[PDB]
C-alpha cells in the first residue's frame, strides 16, 4: 500500500479533497469538498495506462456499459464542488462516482462500468460544469447561437423572429405561424431552444394558441404594451397551461406603477427581466420587485459587473431597442431617467445577497450573448474583493459563494422555465450537456462543449497538423454538430399542450422534443442559494436602494478579472 | 340454512376459540391468537344467549384471562380485542380493552426511545392571540390550517394571524367551546407560503398585499375580527 | 417553536433518530439511524389531521403528484435503518424522504409532492421493508404461493410443473413446452415469478432453447444427474445468455467430489443450494464451497435455526424427495451419512460470519415456503444470544447484524438472479413491492403486502363489521390481487433472449414482463454484508467444519423466538 | 318458447337488487357479503385497506382509478367509484371524472372546506355527475350554515346526515330537511336499540385516526354520538325526511346489514307509531314502498343510474333477487345478475 | 390474530381429529381418515404443550390406536402418518410410522404377485471387476451410469469397463466406503451405445477406437486404473 505525494498525485489525477483551485484569474477560491475515487484505482487512459482490455476496462461489462467516461473530473455544481468520474450513456449522465472494471476494481457500480463500448475522455485537472442556460435571448440573428455556445451556454430560451424590430426590442416570437418558422429553423442549430410568446394581449383565445403552438411561455414587453390587463390575462392562461412567464415592467408608468404591476401579477409566479432597471422597467422602483416571494428576479447583463464605464455606456442602447430615435423630446427624457448609477450599483450586492437569482443576456438588445457566464463570475470576484468572503462560507474557500453565482445561469434559470428535470446541473439522470473548463480559463474560455453526451464543439487546432494542439487554436464544430447527429443531441422545448397535440410530428421536427413542466408551483424560495426574500425600497429622490432597512450599493470598479488577459479583442 | 359468509367466518372463529379454551384447560399458557380468539369467541356466545349487554361484555371480557394464564408477551400484545356479535337488538361491536396485564417482563417490539425532547417547528418565532368563541357551537382548528380563515366565529385579530398556523404538533388541533376564550400560539406558514383553498380568502401567495384582500373579503363575508373597510381601494384582480 | 417530549412524539409519529426498536420477541435491537422529516411538518392523516386540502395536500401539486404516501415509515433495508416518508407512483418507489405540500412545507421535493390524486397510508409506528425473495421454490403446488406471500415474500424464483416427481425432487421446469404452461399459469397468481430450466443436459442445443423459452436460468439437480459434463455445458450456455445457474451437488460422489464440481464450475458464477449439506450435496465437504469467491452460497431452510429437534427431523425427508424408498440398502446408507449435526451447526455461525449469503426455502422439498423470513430472523436472534453483538456493530444496537440477515432474503437473492434493478430493496426507482411490519410481529406476521405499489393482501377482519379491525382477523386478498389489476401489479421474469423474441406476446402474457440481467459478472463479493470469502475445510472423519483455521459450530437450541408466541399452530 | 328457461317464482317475493352507495372499498371481501344480502350495486370510493380509504369512500386520482376499475373486473357486483372532491384545483378535479369516476366525495379527513366544497360542486355540474359529502365536524371552517351556503343550492348527496356517521356537530341532520339535499342515513345508528349509543364511542377511533388518547380527540368524538339525533333518525326515515340507507362498509357500517336494518327500522316504527296516514286498506304497502325505495330506486337516482337499474321495471337491467317471504329482508334465495343467476 | 392459511389448515385438521376421537369414543371402528386425522391432531396438541419431543411423538403416536379400534383394512392402509407441528424450538416434522397393525385379514389393493423370479438384463454376459475406493469419501455408482467414467477414485481397470453398467436392478446402485474393495458386476450398455456426458470421456459411440481416447483422457484427467500413455497417437478429432 505504498504512498505518494500530493505534488505528484494531483498532476496525475487532479486536485483531490482539501485541495483548492483558483477560478481563472479571479480571487475566487474553490475547494474540493469530496472525492469518490479509491486512491490506487483511479482511471487513466493512455499508452500503458489503466483504461485497457481486461484491466480498467471490463471484458465482462455490466449490461449498462457506459458510452463515455470523463475520468477524474472536478465537479463544480450547485450540488457540491467535488471530485469523481462522470459517466455518460444514451446522451445522459448515467452515473457520477468511481466506475471502472468490477473484475479488478473494489468499488465500481454497474452504473459506472467501463467496457469495450465506452470511449475515454480525460478530465483530470479540469473542471466539469453543466452548460449555462441564458434565458433572455432576443433571436435577432442566428449568429448569436454559436457565440453563446462558445461561452459555456448549452440552452437558450427567448423569443423572436430575426432582425425585425419587434424582436430587436422584445424576446417574443408572436403568433403560432412565426412559431412554426423558428421551431423549424431551430432544427439547424446546436443549442437547446425554447421560444416565448406575446403575453401582450388581452385576448385569452389568442393567448392560448401560441402555447398550443410550441411556446414554452409568454413575454410581456413594454414596447408591446405591458398593461395590467395584458399582464393579468397572460398570467392566467399561463397558469392553466403550466408554462412560465417573463416581464419587462411598464417604464413610462402610463398605466400605473410597480404597485399596480405587482398587484396584477396577483402573487402568481413571474420571471422578471433586468429587474435592476437599466434593462428597462417601472422607473425608479422596479428593482424593489426582486425582494418579493412570487418573483423570479433576473439581471440583464451590461450593468454587470459595475465598472467606471458602465453608466457612460447605456445612454445610447435605449435608442437601439425601443426605437427611441435620438431626437424626439419625450424620448430624450426618460431614457435619461432610467440609467440610475444607483440601481446599477446595488445590483452586484443584491446578487451577492441572493436578492437576484438569474443572469440573463438580452442578446443584441442591451446585453452580450457571449458574456453571461464571464460577467457572472467577474461580478463575483468583485464582490469578494469589496466585501470579502461570506458569512455562510465554511473553510478557507469561497465554495458557497461559487455555488451561488454558478446556479445563477444553470439550475436557477432551468427551474425558472420548467426544464430542471432534463438539464441545468451535473446530476445523474439529466441530459448530458456538459462543458470541461481548464481552471486557468474558467468563466471565459471553455475547452469543449459536449451536447447530449457527445462532443458538439471544442477547442481545435490546425486541422492538418500531426496533433490537435497546434495553432491556430479556436473553436471548431465537432461531429455532434453535424448530420442527423445534431438532431439526436438537441432539445427544442415546448409546452405539454403542444407536446401532446404532437407538435413534433406536426412540424416534422427531427430534434429531440420535451415539454416544460412545473412552472406555476415555483417561487423565489425555489431559487438555489439565491432564495432570499426581503422588503426593499427605493427613494424616489436620491434613488437609493434599501433592503430590510440598511442601504445597499456596490462601488464602481476600474478593472475586472476574466478580461483583457484572455481575448485579443 | 342460508349460511352467509359472515356466519361461516364466525363458526370458524368460534372453534378457533374452543381450541383455545381447551388448551389452557389442559394447563397451557395461551399465546396471542389463542387469547384473542378465546376472548372474542366468548362474547359471541354471550351475545347469543341474549343476557349480557354490549356495555357489559365490553367489560366482562377483561375478566376472562388472568395474567398468569397467557404467555409472556401476550399481555402487552393484545392492546384490545374488537368483536361484533349479534344481540337480540341486532349486531353490535363489543370492544374489549386491555383484557390482560404486564405480569411479565417481556414486551415484543417494545420501544427504547432515548429520553429527551424534540423541538417542533424549529426557529419559528411564535405569537399569541386572544381567541373567543362567540358562537353556540364548538370549533376545532388544526395544525396546518390557515388560522386567519378559521370559522367566522372565532373572534380575534385576523390581521395578526394572516399566513400562520397553530404552533403545535403536526397533526393535532385546538378546541373552542362555545364561549371559551384563549390565546393560541401561531407561527408563520413555511414552504412557498402559497395559500389556496380553505375559505377562499387568499388563494394566492402570502403577501402583505395579498393580505389586504383577504382582510377585505373576510370583512364582507363576516368573519369576526376582520377589521373594517376604511375606503378600500380595489385591485384589478380579486 | 414549541417543543414536545419524545414520549409523545413517538406515539404520534413513531421512533425517531436515536430511538431503538425490538424486532418482534427476539433480542435483536434496531436503532433509527437517520430521519428525513422536519419536526413540526410531519405527515399525518385523519379527521382534522394534516393531509387535507390546501394543507399537507397541495392544491398546486407537482407534475409528479404521488399515487400513494406511506407516512412516517421506519425503514429497515440493507441501505440503512432510518425514518422517512415513502412515496409511490406508477407502481414504483417514486421518492423516499419528506414530501408533503411545497405551498406550506419547507423541504418537499416535487419527487414527494402530495396532491388530490395521492392516497394516504399511515406508516408511523410500523417498519417498512421490501418484499422477500425466496429463490429455491419447488413449484409443487400453487398453494405455496399464497402462503409464502403471507410471509413477506413477494418474489418466488424456482422451477417445476406441479406435484410431479421431477418437481418434488428438483426446482426445474423442464423444456420449453412445460415452460409455456407455467408462464401461462403464473398469470393466475399474485407473486412475481421466474422459472429455472434443466441444466442437467450435455446438449448445448437443448440447453439454449429453454432460456429462449422464458427461463431465467438453469438448475443442476442430483436426481437428474449433476455430472461435470452437464455442469460444464449448462454453465457455458448460461454465460452466453447472461442468466443465473443453481446447483445441487453430486452427493453420491459417483462422478467425483466437490473438487471436481468446483473444477467444473471453472470459476464461473454459481448459486449453490443447501450448501450446508442436509439439503443435499457432495458428502461431506460441500459446505466448504461456501467459502469460495465464484460461489453464491445459500442455505436451505429446515436446518435453520439449529434446535434440539432439527437432526431428529431430517432422517425422513430424504425419502420424500429423492424417491429414497424407505427400505432399499444403498438408499438406507447415504441418507444417514448426510444429516451431519456438524455441518448443520456451523451453518448458523457461517450465516453470522457472512459465509452464507442467501436463505432459500425449498418449498415442499425439505423446507417451509412460509418460514424463510421467520427462520432467518430466529437464526439471527439466536446467534446474538450465543455470540453477543458483532465487532462491526456500532452504537448500542444490532443494526449491522440486522442489515446482514435482512439482505439474505432481499437484496442478495435479487442479485443472485439478475433482478436487483427492479426489486429487492426499498430504493427509489425500483418496483414498489413493500410490506409493512408491526414491530411486535416482525419477522413472522406482516400487516400488509403491497404489490407493485398497490395493496394485494393484508390483515383483514370481519368483512361485515363496522371497521376492519374486528375478528376473525386473518389475511384477505386485496384489490391488487384481482381482475386485470393483478396483471398490472406483477412481474414474471424471463431472459433477454426470450424478452427480445417477444415471449410476452408469444404466450399472450398480460402480466408485466422484465428480463433478468447481469448474472455472470457477479461473485461472492457482490453479496451485501455477507460478502466474506475464506478457505474452509471439513474433516472427513469428525466431519468438523473449519474456516481459515479456527473451528465453527453453533450450539443447538431448545427454544426459539418468533414461534409459539404467535401462531395457534 | 323452446329457448326460454323456466324459473318458478310462485310463493316468492321478487324485488330489484339493492344499491348500497356508501361503500368504503377497504377489502374485496365485502362485495360477496353485500351480494348475499340482496345488493347488486355498490357505489363508493377507495383503494383497499389504506387509511385514506378506511376513513373516506374515495379513490383518489386517475391512476388509482385505473387500478380499481381494472380490479372491478374480478367481481360479481355492479361498481362505480367516487373521486376526491377534496381539492380546490379545478384541473385536478376534472381529470378524475374523465378518468372513470362517477362523481366526487368531500370527506372531513381530507378537508371539507367551503372552497373544496364549492370547487368540487361546480365541476360536478359541468360533468353531470353526483357528489357526496361528509360535513365539517370540527366546524373549523364554519358550520352547516356555511356548508349549505357553499353548496349554493346545488344537488348534494349527504352521508350519515344524522350525525354519528360524522358531520357538523350538532346541527347537520337539519340539512336533511332542505330541498337541494339528498339525505342518507349511515347504518349502525339504525335501528335504534339499547346498545346503539354504547357502541359508537369506539368506531370514531378506527375511522378518523382518532387515536384513543390525545386530548382534542377525546372531546368531540364524545360530542357527536348524540342519542338525540340518533333517535329522530328512525322517525325522520318514517316521515320521508331521510331518503337513502347507506352502509359505510367497514367504516361505521355493516356492508351486509343495509337491507336488513332498513326493514327492522320499518317494523319498529310501525310498532311505536302504528300504520301510516297515507296507508290504504288493511296493510302497510305504502310504508313498505317507502322503506324499499330507500336502497333501490332512490339511491339509483342519487347517482344517475336509475335508467338501467334500481327497480323491477321493463327495460332496465335484470338485477333481481327472489325472496322467500319467511326470510324477507335478511336471507334471499338467489341473486340473479344481468338476467342470469350469479 | 393474523391467521395464516397454514394455521386455518390446522384449525380444520384439528377438528377433523376431534370428530374422530369423538366417534370411537361412542364406540365406532375408525376408518382411514378418522385414524389419520386423530393421530395427526394428537401430535399437534402435544407439540403445542411443548413437553414431548419430536423423536418421542414420532414413537408415541404408535400408541394411540389399537388394532381393534380401527376398521378392517385401515391398518394396512396407513403405512404412515406425516404431520408437522410447532414445537417451542420451531415447526417440526413428526413422522409416525405404521401406527396400527394387521389385526384383520383384509387389505385394500393388496398384491397377489405370482411367485417366481424375473431375470434382469436378459442374455447380457456379465463381468466382474475389482474395485477399491482409494479416497477419503464414499461413492455410490448407479445402474445405467457409464462405469468407466466413475469418480477418479474407484481404482480398477477402466479399460475392462469401457461401455458398461453395473449389472443390477434398473435404478439401484453400489456403494463404496472409503477403503472398501469389491468386484462389481457390469454388462455392456445396450441401445445404440451412444455415450454422451458423464465425465466427458467419451461423448461418442462406444467404439473400440473411441475407447482409445477415453482411456487417454482419463489418464490425463487422473482416474485411477486409466492405464498409461504408451506414446499416444493423436487423432484429428478429440
Ligand atoms: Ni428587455
Ligand atoms: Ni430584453
Ligand atoms: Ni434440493
Ligand atoms: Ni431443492
Ligand atoms: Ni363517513
Ligand atoms: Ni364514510
Amino acid at each position: 500500500m505504498k504512498k505518494i505525494s500530493r505534488k505528484e498525485y494531483v498532476s496525475m489525477y487532479g486536485p483531490t479533497t482539501g485541495d483548492k483551485v483558483r477560478l481563472g484569474d479571479t480571487d475566487l477560491i474553490a475547494e474540493v469538498e469530496h472525492d469518490y475515487t479509491i486512491y490506487g484505482e483511479e482511471l487513466k487512459f493512455g499508452g500503458g495506462k489503466t483504461l485497457r482490455e481486461g484491466m480498467s476496462q471490463s471484458n465482462n461489462p455490466s449490461k449498462e456499459e457506459l458510452d463515455l467516461i470523463i475520468t477524474n473530473a472536478l465537479i463544480v455544481d450547485y450540488t457540491g464542488i467535488y471530485k469523481a468520474d462522470i459517466g455518460i450513456k444514451d446522451g445522459k449522465i448515467a452515473g457520477i462516482g468511481k466506475g471502472g472494471n468490477k473484475d479488478m476494481q473494489d468499488g465500481v457500480k454497474n452504473n459506472l462500468s467501463v467496457g469495450p463500448a465506452t470511449e475515454a475522455l480525460a478530465g483530470e485537472g479540469l473542471i466539469v460544469t453543466a452548460g449555462g442556460i441564458d434565458t433572455h435571448i432576443h433571436f435577432i440573428s442566428p449568429q448569436q447561437i454559436p457565440t453563446a455556445f462558445a461561452s459555456g451556454v448549452t440552452t437558450m430560451i427567448g423569443g423572436g423572429t430575426g432582425p425585425a424590430d419587434g424582436t430587436n426590442a422584445t424576446t417574443i416570437t408572436p403568433g403560432r405561424r412565426n412559431l412554426k418558422w423558428m421551431l423549424r429553423a431551430a432544427e439547424e442549430y446546436s443549442m437547446n431552444l425554447g421560444f416565448l410568446a406575446k403575453g401582450n394581449a388581452s385576448n385569452d383565445a389568442s393567448l392560448a394558441d401560441q402555447i398550443e403552438a410550441g411556446a414554452i411561455g409568454f413575454k410581456i414587453h413594454e414596447d408591446w404594451g405591458t398593461t395590467p390587463s395584458a399582464i393579468n390575462h397572460a398570467l392566467d392562461v399561463a397558469d392553466k397551461y403550466d408554462v412560465q412567464v417573463a416581464i419587462h415592467t411598464d417604464t413610462l408608468n402610463e398605466a400605473g406603477c410597480v404597485e399596480d404591476t405587482m398587484a396584477a401579477i396577483a402573487g402568481r409566479t413571474m420571471h422578471t427581466f433586468h429587474t435592476e432597471g437599466a434593462g428597462g422597467g417601472h422607473a425608479p422602483d422596479i428593482i424593489k420587485v426582486a425582494g418579493e416571494h412570487n418573483i423570479l428576479p433576473a439581471s440583464t447583463n451590461p450593468t454587470i459587473p459595475f465598472t467606471v464605464n458602465t453608466e457612460a455606456e447605456h445612454m445610447d442602447m435605449l435608442m437601439v431597442c425601443h426605437h427611441l430615435d435620438k431626437s424626439i423630446k419625450e424620448d430624450v427624457q426618460f431614457a435619461d431617467s432610467r440609467i440610475r448609477p444607483q440601481t446599477i450599483a446595488a445590483e452586484d450586492t443584491l446578487h451577492d445577497m441572493g436578492a437576484f437569482s438569474i443572469t440573463s443576456s438580452d442578446s443584441q438588445a442591451m446585453g452580450r450573448v457571449g458574456e453571461v457566464i464571464t460577467r457572472t463570475w467577474q461580478t463575483a470576484d468583485k464582490n469578494k474583493k469589496e466585501f470579502g468572503r461570506l458569512k455562510e462560507e465554511k473553510g478557507d474557500n469561497d465554495n458557497f459563494r461559487i455555488k451561488r453565482y454558478l446556479s445563477k445561469y444553470t439550475i436557477n434559470p432551468a427551474i425558472a422555465h420548467g426544464i430542471s428535470e432534463y438539464v441545468g446541473s451535473v446530476e445523474v439522470g439529466k441530459v448530458a450537456d456538459l462543458v470541461l473548463w481548464s481552471p486557468a480559463f474558467f468563466g471565459v474560455k471553455p475547452n469543449m462543449i459536449i451536447k447530449g453526451g457527445f462532443i458538439a464543439l471544442s477547442q481545435m487546432g490546425d486541422a492538418n497538423a500531426s496533433i490537435p494542439t497546434p495553432q491556430p487554436v479556436y473553436y471548431r464544430e465537432m461531429f455532434a454538430h453535424h448530420g442527423k447527429a445534431k438532431y439526436d443531441a438537441n432539445i427544442t422545448f415546448v409546452s405539454q399542450a403542444a407536446y401532446d397535440k404532437g407538435i413534433k410530428e406536426e412540424l416534422g421536427l427531427e430534434r429531440q422534443v420535451l415539454p416544460v413542466k412545473n412552472c406555476r408551483n415555483v417561487t423565489k424560495k425555489d431559487m438555489q442559494f439565491n432564495n432570499t426574500t426581503a422588503h426593499i425600497e427605493v427613494n424616489p429622490e436620491t434613488y437609493h436602494v434599501f433592503v430590510d432597512g440598511k442601504e445597499v450599493t456596490s462601488k464602481p470598479a476600474n478593472k475586472v478579472s476574466l478580461a483583457q488577459l484572455f481575448s485579443i479583442f | 340454512m342460508k349460511l352467509t359468509p359472515k356466519e361461516l367466518d364466525k363458526l370458524m372463529l368460534h372453534y378457533a376459540g374452543e381450541l383455545a379454551k381447551k388448551r389452557k384447560e389442559k394447563g397451557i399458557k395461551l399465546n396471542y391468537v389463542e387469547a384473542v380468539a378465546l376472548i372474542s369467541a366468548h362474547i359471541m356466545e354471550e351475545a347469543r344467549a341474549g343476557k349480557k349487554t354490549a356495555a357489559e361484555l365490553m367489560q366482562e371480557g377483561r375478566t376472562l384471562l388472568k395474567p398468569d394464564d397467557v404467555m409472556d408477551g401476550v399481555a402487552s400484545m393484545i392492546h384490545e380485542v374488537g368483536i361484533e356479535a349479534m344481540f337480540p337488538d341486532g349486531t353490535k361491536l363489543v370492544t374489549v380493552h386491555t383484557p390482560i396485564e404486564a405480569n411479565g417482563k417481556l414486551v415484543p417490539g417494545e420501544l427504547f426511545l432515548k429520553n429527551e425532547d424534540i423541538t417542533i417547528n424549529e426557529g419559528k418565532k411564535a405569537v399569541s392571540v386572544k381567541v373567543k368563541n362567540v358562537g353556540d357551537r364548538p370549533v376545532q382548528i388544526g395544525s396546518h390550517f390557515h388560522f386567519f380563515e378559521v370559522n367566522r366565529c372565532l373572534d380575534f385579530d385576523r390581521e395578526k394571524t394572516f399566513g400562520k398556523r397553530l404552533d403545535i404538533a403536526a397533526g393535532t388541533a385546538v378546541r373552542f367551546e362555545p364561549g371559551e376564550e384563549k390565546s393560541v400560539e401561531l407561527i408563520d406558514i413555511g414552504g412557498n407560503r402559497r395559500i389556496f383553498g380553505f375559505n377562499a380568502l387568499v388563494d394566492r401567495q402570502a403577501d402583505n398585499e395579498s393580505k389586504k384582500i383577504a382582510l377585505h373579503r373576510a370583512k364582507e363575508r363576516g368573519f369576526h375580527g376582520a377589521k373594517s373597510d376604511d375606503n378600500y381601494v380595489k385591485t384589478i384582480k380579486e
